[PDB]
């Protein structure tokens, strides 16, 4: 069907996959760094959610190079995906307003 | 690394009494503390996870409490099979560390 | 009237309801977890506002599974709703520019 | 001229005014609360900037009812205004693409 | 080619340059302030990334006037640039929906 | 859990004098401390909430102050009806905890 909704759906699936792989890779990256808290899977999934939404409480965060690269991918993907939803909503509203006008 | 202090090192108690083992972390670690029992010549056995969560197969006798830096393993009504060494373990920060052990004596 | 403004209005009412229910459910989820700070209603409402806007100071945050699920719903709803406002503004601007052009 | 750029300009002026009034009112609200850090004007202006952009480091934050209401107005205004810039850019791009197509 | 994609590309290059110059200037601004943590280049680059995406964990932040001005430029540029991507996606979706309609 | 220390355990004062009860928290808790008065054979009665807020019906005599870890309940001009036990209580972190009590003696 319509491209904007296909892309939204696709954005959401991709984001879920990035969260899950980010959790797994953050733990991998961070274990072996003294002081690191981002080292068990359940809180890593939480950490990646709060990073993707860009909420970032500061209860958890990577301290290594690769953990931080992982973090950046997660941010970019959360911001991008949510941006894509906004874009798709604007396409929807614009098309319906063209109609309501008779255009 | 996080230091886990267990004092006293030995604890004497009379049968059927309530006993409390202490574990203190050198910094704040929420509830990321787990407790192990090791009998003479045995391997360690998990009793309590995340400071207060039951494991199945462990007698209801055993409970845990605490958060932050101060943790307690408790036994309602001690009995003979509880004679063992008792260790705490933290998983808040890398690397995981163990406490030094409390021996239970009846 | 116009769909974009209806949806904006609706987004705002929904968000208010999510804030209020999130506050109530966060306290419910978090009491009974040793160390939890997210345990009284007034600061829970504040916490949910700063989570929906994604500001996340780190003065308060859930530590349980359900508290964190609650947190995720609040984030998604704040981001989504504010995104919907942006979408509705873009529809408004696009329609007015079509006019100013004579199209 | 064009509505989207007028509104962007206007959004930016309004936001500057909200930052400044928010700084002044946050200090007003927060002094007299034991433990409050949001109590001198220069760091209050910084605090309001990091709140409007929704960055929220957690170095500073209100602890009173009115300080927190002030905080909410600042968030809503920063998110709204930056959203309005995105909207105006989308109007600009859409109009230029209609042209490039011959429509 | 198309303006929206040119601007997206350009936004991304500009943002990379702002991150890099922001890291260098934050260290410059912050050294000489007792207590400042934002004082070595690698963590400064990380700090500027988490500021541009507006994630702001609170592990690092400027404490001087110029460090904070630097921080503001970084925020505005990250928000603006990501906003520009959303705008460009909305232009793309709108154009494809006009087509799918036969308009 | 948050430990609330109240020392001294007993406080002797002459009538009409100003008295100060101390409450210290084992970690920082902003202003989330409340104070209760319990007379002989009575139930506790709230005096001060959030460290310094008045309750209606409480004599203006009573005030509170402090934040972070150190809290004070004060009585301007003690009188006989103030002979009681005095408890602090924290609601910053779960579970809520009480201090051990200061007895007021005239
Ligand atoms: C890469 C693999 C990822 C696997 C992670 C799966 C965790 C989810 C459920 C497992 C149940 C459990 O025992 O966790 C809850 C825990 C209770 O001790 O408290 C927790 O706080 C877990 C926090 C997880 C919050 C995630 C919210 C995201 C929507
Ligand atoms: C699910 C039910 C939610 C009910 C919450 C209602 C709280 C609001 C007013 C009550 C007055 C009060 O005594 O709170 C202010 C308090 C003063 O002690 O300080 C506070 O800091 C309260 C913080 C609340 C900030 C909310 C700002 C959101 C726009
Ligand atoms: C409601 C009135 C608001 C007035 C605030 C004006 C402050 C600005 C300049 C004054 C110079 C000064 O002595 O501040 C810098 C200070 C040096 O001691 O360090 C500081 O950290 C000040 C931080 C301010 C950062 C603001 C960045 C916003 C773009
Ligand atoms: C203005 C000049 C900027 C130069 C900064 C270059 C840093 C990058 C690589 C150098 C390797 C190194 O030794 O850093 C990793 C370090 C290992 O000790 O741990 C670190 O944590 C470095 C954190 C950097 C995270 C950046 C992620 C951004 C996508
Ligand atoms: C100025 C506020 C902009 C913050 N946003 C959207 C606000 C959410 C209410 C975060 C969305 C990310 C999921 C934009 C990202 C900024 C890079
Ligand atoms: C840049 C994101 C890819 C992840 C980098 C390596 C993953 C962890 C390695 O140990
Ligand atoms: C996923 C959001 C629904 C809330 C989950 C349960 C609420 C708290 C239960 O105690
Ligand atoms: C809701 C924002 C208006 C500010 C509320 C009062 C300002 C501080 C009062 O002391
Ligand atoms: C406003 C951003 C420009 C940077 C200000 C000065 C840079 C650091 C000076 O030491
Ligand atoms: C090497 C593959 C990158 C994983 C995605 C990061 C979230
Ligand atoms: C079970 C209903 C969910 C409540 C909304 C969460 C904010
Ligand atoms: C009472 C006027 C409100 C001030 C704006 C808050 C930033
Ligand atoms: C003086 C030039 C400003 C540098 C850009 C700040 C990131
Ligand atoms: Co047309
Ligand atoms: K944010
Ligand atoms: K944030
Ligand atoms: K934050
Ligand atoms: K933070
Ligand atoms: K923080
Ligand atoms: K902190």
């Amino acid at each position: 069907s319509a491209l904007h909704w296909r892309a939204a759906g696709a954005a959401t699936v991709l984001l879920v996959i990035v969260l899950l792989a980010g959790s797994y890779l953050a733990v991998l990256a961070e274990r072996g760094a003294p002081g690191a808290q981002l080292i068990t899977y359940p809180r890593a999934l939480w950490w990646s959610v709060e990073t993707a939404t860009t909420v970032g409480y500061g209860d958890l965060y990577p301290v290594t190079l690769w953990g931080r690269c992982v973090a950046v991918v997660v941010m970019v993907a959360g911001i991008t995906s949510f941006g894509l939803v906004t874009a798709a909503l604007a396409t929807w509203f614009v098309g319906r307003e063209q109609e309501r006008r008779g255009h | 690394d996080i230091l886990l202090t267990q004092s006293p090192a030995i604890l004497s108690v009379s049968p059927g009494e309530r006993v409390s083992f202490s574990c203190r972390a050198s910094q704040s670690i929420g509830t990321d503390i787990h407790w192990y029992q090791q009998r003479t010549n045995g391997s360690p056995r998990l009793l309590i996870k995340y400071a207060s969560e039951s494991i199945s197969g462990i007698p209801s006798r055993f409970s845990g409490s605490g958060s932050g830096t101060d943790f307690t393993l408790s036994i309602n009504s001690v009995e003979s099979e509880d004679i063992a060494n008792y260790y705490c373990q933290q998983s808040n920060r890398w690397p995981f560390t163990f406490g030094s052990g409390t021996k239970l004596e009846i």
